[PDB]
RNA sequence: GCUGGCGACCAUAGCAAGAGUGAACCACCUGAUCCCUUCCCGAACUCAGAAGUGAAACCUCUUAGCGCUGAUGGUAGUGUGGGAUUACCCAUGUGAGAGUAAGUCAUCGCCAGCU
RNA sequence: CGGAGGAGUACGAAGGUGCGCUCAGCGUGGUCGGAAAUCACGCGUAGAGUAUAAAGGCAAAAGCGCGCUUAACUGCGAGAC
């Protein structure tokens, strides 16, 4: 006989590209996301496929907030 | 009074998983003592002597005294932990009473 | 032979059996119990034989408690086949048994009589095994 | 609950407002008063407030379209002496009409931009 | 009722109930009115016979309600309409309940047929009114066939003690 | 001391039960004249005033009743080197989850009002 | 030539904006309507929904409704994957 299964797609290449401590410039992505695994903060931008990415230069941060105890990722500048 | 378990201090150095192992190959097994208005204890027991104490059925209600030095603890036992296979004791707990 | 009445999916893959029983290591439901103390696999059928071993030479007198249950399942090529074309059949269904896991338990009848059963149902499993009774700690 | 549908309306304007970094002009209406308040970007200092329990107006109805439009006039005078000039209104869940819209008009014509 | 409820069965529930608060008292918070034509989509005119012959029986614009869900057994699903209701509240139920009391009652085949449970449970009672005939209307001719009528009454009582007082305040029968 | 509004945190902060407040504030409460509203309803939204109330709701204080936080010791796992090959042992570094003792009825900012 | 499922589209609204609203499930009463139609109150709680397979997500809801509309524009584009 023969199997029935054997199909796959193409990598996406999705994960996070700056960590904390690091210094960014205005453009820069900052997560690759499928959903809203982080939310953006003060100085960070959402686009329609849920990229992130800094909108001044400055360093990157991660935190935890919100009631519903939201990742947040921001830059402070 | 029927119940006096002679036991040793147990620095840090004789803890972990490794010391454990080394005592536990010496035939010893470590146990901790815990209670209110004191910090917690280490110790280390003879095996045979707590296996001899586990087979009495009132060494589980009634109160036990441990002596290490000419210090003296008044507790009961709280915790057994065993091994899964040989069922041997491995680790004890005892409150303070 | 004991076998799930439903599941998510048909083919499982083969995995590793290491680490030790920490739970089900323990006598819950009655006095007296049989124990593994080498790991391996028990099927359906040695289950059921087992269970007949021991229901027989105690009478039906007391409570038999099984503890294990095979819900792995496990595949076989035809015969005269050769490698490739995906994978297997099922075939029959087993237990991952690690030492110290408790197989059968006794309730209700004689110690001697219930360590002679256990002893007789001992010579149908392929893995050693010893007798454990219940214990205040 | 009526507070708790007020509140929800009124987080999404808030957080907007937050996000935009401007400062709020938010006001609370109730049947008897109406207050005012300007807060900075941060959210933690009031840069000007008002109030129809102040003692000029106090003797008033407190309750109507006349007492916002006093609040209103005051309120803006206060803030144009503390300097703030661009700001961003806040209904605070209220709707935009009535009293609220007639205290924003009095702030308007004050000279508050929004 | 209306203003002789405000003015002397008020006082008078009062006293009866024993309760120390003025607002303690029970009010008659609301009536609704609902009717439901099953598989409407079959003939789609009961639907409009009905939302006039509601229009004629109350002073308000009945609301036509919407079915959720689909459901295999009957014929209804989320498209089409299925009923419709109609809340009363104000001097609008004053009246209402008034001309029911008034008009109803004397020509009502069985009386009694309110009984003093069937209530809810939180102090809101629950009656059926068989057919659209039975109140002051249009005769049979000139209208549709047959409808039926569901009245729910709920006020402020706490429990059903205090509602069957409301009731027999008011005159209801049972 | 006490009320309202706007903030930093998001259960050691929450849920449940009990007690109290209206002098000022909050809420309920009155009506459909003017503004506004209901796929029907002054139920919501909006307006004009205040006859009475703290009933409901809000706010404050207490209970650990729940919920939640949570040690120590031990165990599982694991990087490097060595010995074995049912997946373990030794040297060294590292170290959970669960469970136990114990703990928890939060806390800190800005503005206005009253006795 | 390992295990298990989808695709070769749909939508001038199923797009934009302003405003507004929360699901599903259970417990009590009522017409020919009852396991299961519509309606009133109460209990716990996102298990509802998101045109479509699954994953990651969704309260300022990304879920649901109404009014007005065409940004489903033109010329570009710092900086990043």
């Amino acid at each position: 006989g023969s199997t029935k299964n054997g199909r796959d797609s193409n990598p996406k290449m999705l994960g996070v590209k700056v960590y904390g401590g690091q210094t960014v410039t205005a453009g820069n992505i900052i997560v690759r996301q499928r959903g809203t695994e982080f939310h953006a903060g003060a100085n960070v931008g959402m686009g329609r496929d849920h990229t992130l990415f800094a909108t001044a230069d400055g360093v990157v941060k991660f935190e935890v907030k919100g009631q519903f105890g939201r990742r947040y990722v921001k830059v402070e500048t | 009074a029927n119940f006096v378990l002679n036991a040793q201090a147990r620095a840090e150095d004789k803890q972990g998983k490794g010391a454990s192992r080394r005592l536990r190959r010496e035939s010893l097994v470590p146990a901790i003592i815990y209670g209110g208005n004191a910090e917690p204890v280490a110790v280390t027991l003879e095996l045979r002597e707590l296996v001899k104490a586990l087979e009495s059925n009132v060494f589980f209600e009634e109160v036990v005294e441990i002596k290490v030095g000419d210090k003296v603890e008044n507790v009961k036992i709280q915790a057994l932990q065993r091994h899964p296979a040989k069922n041997t004791p491995m680790h004890a707990d005892f409150k303070r009473a | 032979m004991l076998q799930p009445k439903r599941t998510k999916f048909r083919k499982v893959h083969k995995g590793r059996n290491t680490g030790l029983a920490h739970r089900g290591s323990t006598v819950s439901f009655g006095s007296i119990a049989i124990k593994a103390t080498e790991r391996g696999r028990m099927t359906a059928r040695q289950i059921e034989a087992a269970r007949r071993t021991i229901s027989r030479r105690i009478k039906r007198g007391g409570k038999i408690f099984i503890r294990v249950f095979p819900d792995k399942p496990i595949t076989e090529k035809p015969l005269e086949v050769r490698m490739g074309n995906g994978k297997g059949n099922v075939e029959y269904w087993v237990c991952e048994i690690k030492p110290g896991k408790i197989l059968y338990e006794i309730e209700g009848v004689n110690e001697d009589l219930a360590r002679e059963a256990f002893a007789l149902a001992a010579a149908k499993l392929p893995f050693k095994t010893t007798i454990v009774t219940r214990t205040v700690m | 609950e009526k507070k708790q549908s007020r509140l929800r309306r009124a987080k999404s304007t808030r957080l907007h407002i937050r996000a935009l970094g401007a400062t709020r002009l938010c006001v609370n209406r109730t049947p008897r008063h109406i207050y005012a308040q300007v807060i900075s970007a941060d959210g933690g200092k009031v840069l000007a407030q008002a109030s129809t329990l102040d003692a000029s107006l106090r003797s008033g109805t407190t309750g109507n379209i006349e007492a916002a439009t006093k609040v209103g006039a005051l309120i803006a005078e206060r803030a144009k002496a503390a300097g703030v000039t661009k700001v961003a209104f806040d209904r605070s869940g209220f709707k935009y009409h009535g009293r609220i819209k007639a205290l924003a008009d009095a702030a308007r014509e004050g000279g508050l931009e929004f | 009722l209306k203003a002789r409820y405000n003015d002397e069965l008020k006082a008078k529930l009062q006293e009866e109930l024993s309760i120390k608060n003025v607002m303690e008292i029970p009010r008659i918070t609301k009536i609704t009115l609902n009717m439901g034509v099953g598989a409407a989509a079959t003939d789609k005119k009961l639907l409009d016979g009905a939302v006039a012959d509601m229009q004629l029986i109350a002073g308000q614009k009945p609301v036509v309600t919407l079915a959720r869900k689909s459901i295999a057994g009957f014929k209804i699903r989320d498209g089409w309409p299925i009923g419709c209701k109609v809340t009363l509240r104000g001097d609008q139920m004053y009246e209402f309940l008034d001309r029911l009391i008034s008009i109803a009652i004397p020509r009502i085949r069985d009386f009694r047929g309110f009984s003093a449970k069937s209530f809810d449970g939180r102090g809101n009672y629950s009656m059926g009114l068989k057919e659209q005939i039975v109140f002051p209307e249009i005769d049979f001719d000139k209208i549709d066939r047959i409808r039926g009528m569901d009245i729910t009454i709920t006020t402020t009582a706490r429990t059903d003690d205090e509602g069957r007082a409301l009731m027999r305040a008011f005159g209801f029968p049972f």
